[PDB]
DNA sequence: TGACACGTGCCTGGAGACTAGGGAGTAATCCCCTTGGCGGTTAAAACGCGGGGGACAGCGCGTACGTGCGTTTAAGCGGTGCTAGAGCTGTCTACGACCAATTGAGC
DNA sequence: GCTCAATTGGTCGTAGACAGCTCTAGCACCGCTTAAACGCACGTACGCGCTGTCCCCCGCGTTTTAACCGCCAAGGGGATTACTCCCTAGTCTCCAGGCACGTGTCA
């Protein structure tokens, strides 16, 4: 599904970062880096979900996975 | 000419920049390898998206300076690779 | 019951800006912020209490935790506010 | 007739609830009476600090409710709040 | 005082029966053990309250180990942790 | 009625009772169930043996016979797992790995 | 004016341990300014700990704790 | 006479192999007091505390030079220059 | 050669036993929010044309860096001297944990 | 509107505030020795400024496809509840693991 992260979206995100001009090869590297970040967070999240014996992953599991990885996120509780 | 005005618009604006459905399918694809047939609460995907786009925005902000150090205008793959190396990722 | 700091943030906002309202989203941000810093200070005070081998948390421990945790000007004001509070509370 | 300890210190934040958290949190086996008054005073000062800049931002925008964009515009302009919350990121906060 | 300095020696004798250890490296080992102890106990302490439980059981240690340790350390550490517990309860 | 240590029961060298006491007195929780210290002691003994194996191998690889901090540093930075766990540790007298960048070698 | 006692040779030997082959002449003063700040940040913590304990002699475990807070955990002295 | 840049490699290979402290002891010993006197007068210092400070500082500087050399490599230079330190520090976050 | 290894006295940290009681393992009913499906439209994504700007290889050149011999300076090692102060001991009372009855701030 | 948790009153166990004593090691000074830093010199390698050129990105247009909206079904599992019991803290005894202090010989 990783080709579902469209080239326009990557362009918009880099524009929010202030990049004026973007090389044609950046897209596959950006997809790889996004995928390894997601995999790490999802692994920790599911580890909390399993220890709680829940079947639904909650927003608290994501908030805790992000905090343990060292990046505090406010707004979701 | 337009890219600077685009930069202003997207920095002034506050919407999410990745379409929802593809990101949601990607998340459910990834999760399957760790446990089968999970469910995701509606806000869990929003929390994941709000993390990942901000992470990339920060990575691109660092990449921009990594490009300017070479006296380049354009960012290239090895700029991202340097950024991650010095960041210790 | 969903106990919260929100009804206190309301008071502080009214004191600072009597015309100004607040959205539910900023309230959730503020409540999470307070529930963060409370834990950071109490944890750091805990470590100071154990490294001295003391049974007791006292205002000296909270004061030194603040001085270590908060940057310069925030600490410099906050220590004076806490000292004024604890004195006037002792006066009663 | 009871006069709540917050009112004795003149704080808004609840010295009761804060002392309940300090006792129930297993931080230490005993908690002396100055701790929760001092802690409530500090938390109230920091709340007033953040709200003042958020309201100033809302006033400059010619709006009247502070919204998270205004909070990010506050925190990222103060040279010391940006050190306290350097790692924290704010939902919908955007960038400068 | 208290130190682990008997037990690290007892392990060295099992794993390298010629070799000795300097007290200067003994201190490094002792601090390393205290560090890993405090990490594991901290994270086990979180899971109890995240689940609204009063106790620490073996499940909390198992999960904190799985979260903190990398995968290939975690699989074996968990494996013989359950081995040791199974021996204990069967003895 | 002859006392015999819980470590001997568990087949462990590290002190199970001292771990149990450190947990009980550490304020980490209001209760500490009977299986927690055996598991934690076994985990610590595994990691100790994993370090000391690599240290002994580095001793032989340097024809020394006494482990010293250089050997610990090489035991740690020469493993992709130990280096991920010991990310923040600085080791006194440990020095560094030999790793010159290939760009700078002679033409 | 003891800060000059970190001599140019010392900064060269340090940069050499990091693999640096060639060094521009302004690197020394920037290195000194960086070090001064890092020292002040560590000592300000250590002296806060020494004062809270009501000792006067600053003790090595105080510095171990300062480093542990700032994320640079140091094994061996404690 | 060796030509330039060969001896630097032997120096690196030595100083990466050895473990001795590279800063002179007594000057740093004086520097620590000349700083700390700003925070309290008539302070007194354990010898171990100064040795710990020295170990931490040398580890920090070596850690910063290891990152700083990557900036020089990325610009296809071999000379490190102050803007390399500035960039490295700005990315690292300090 | 002086740090680690083997030895000794000894004492308080561990282990075996019973009591007491409440945390959580258990089995059930619930209902709400998650998953699935439909029509559709029109916002955004995709494919082509066109080109001129940014990237960059070859080149010139000179000034900034390195490698070396001589001078010296303050660092390093050892000796005596000492008394401030960390650390242990003995005393005892200020105060902070626990129970109850009450009622109003908060939900 | 109304309830459960914060307030006031009392008991009382103890640990930490005060005073004494001590013997460690941090501070100060003398000297000898010389490792290391400082200074001056010049040769040449590298960084920096310039040109020509080129191919690949930016910007515009039409197509098209699936993201989105909104309404309708329904049923899995998060949530709360009442019962129970077996687990773990408190106490007491009594005994041996390993802790200061000593000694010596070989990596």
């Amino acid at each position: 599904n990783i080709q579902g992260i469209t080239k326009p979206a990557i362009r918009r995100l880099a524009r929010r970062g202030g990049v004026k001009r973007i090389s044609g090869l950046i897209y596959e590297e950006t997809r790889g880096v996004l995928k390894v970040f997601l995999e790490n967070v999802i692994r920790d999240a599911v580890t909390y979900t399993e220890h709680a014996k829940r079947k639904t992953v909650t927003a608290m599991d994501v908030v805790y996975a992000l905090k343990r990885q060292g990046r505090t996120l406010y707004g979701f509780g | 000419t337009v890219a600077l005005r685009e930069i202003r618009r997207y920095q002034k604006s506050t919407e999410l920049l990745i379409r929802k459905l593809p990101f949601q399918r990607l998340v459910r694809e990834i999760a399957q390898d760790f446990k089968t047939d999970l469910r995701f609460q509606s806000s869990a995907v929003m929390a994941l998206q709000e993390a990942c786009e901000a992470y990339l925005v920060g990575l691109f902000e660092d990449t921009n300076l990594c490009a300017i150090h070479a006296k380049r205008v354009t960012i290239m793959p090895k700029d991202i690779q340097l950024a991650r190396r010095i960041r210790g990722e | 019951r969903k106990e919260s700091y929100s009804i206190y943030v309301y008071k502080v906002l009214k004191q600072v800006h009597p015309d100004t309202g607040i959205s539910s989203k900023a309230m959730g941000i503020m409540n999470s912020f307070v529930n963060d810093i409370f834990e950071r200070i109490a944890g750091e005070a805990s470590r100071l209490a154990h490294y001295n081998k003391r049974s007791t948390i006292t205002s000296r421990e909270i004061q030194t935790a603040v001085r270590l945790l908060l940057p310069g000007e925030l600490a410099k004001h906050a220590v004076s506010e806490g000292t004024k509070a604890v004195t006037k509370y002792t006066s009663a | 007739k009871a006069k709540s300890r917050s009112s004795r210190a003149g704080l808004q934040f609840p010295v009761g609830r804060v002392h309940r958290l300090l006792r129930k949190g297993h931080y230490a086996e005993r908690v002396g009476a100055g701790a929760p008054v001092y802690l409530a005073a500090v938390l109230e000062y920091l709340t007033a600090e953040i709200l003042e800049l958020a309201g100033n931002a809302a006033r400059d925008n010619k709006k009247t409710r502070i919204i998270p964009r205004h909070l990010q515009l506050a925190i990222r302009n103060d040279e010391e709040l940006n050190k306290l919350l350097g790692g924290v990121t704010i939902a919908q906060g955007g960038v400068l």
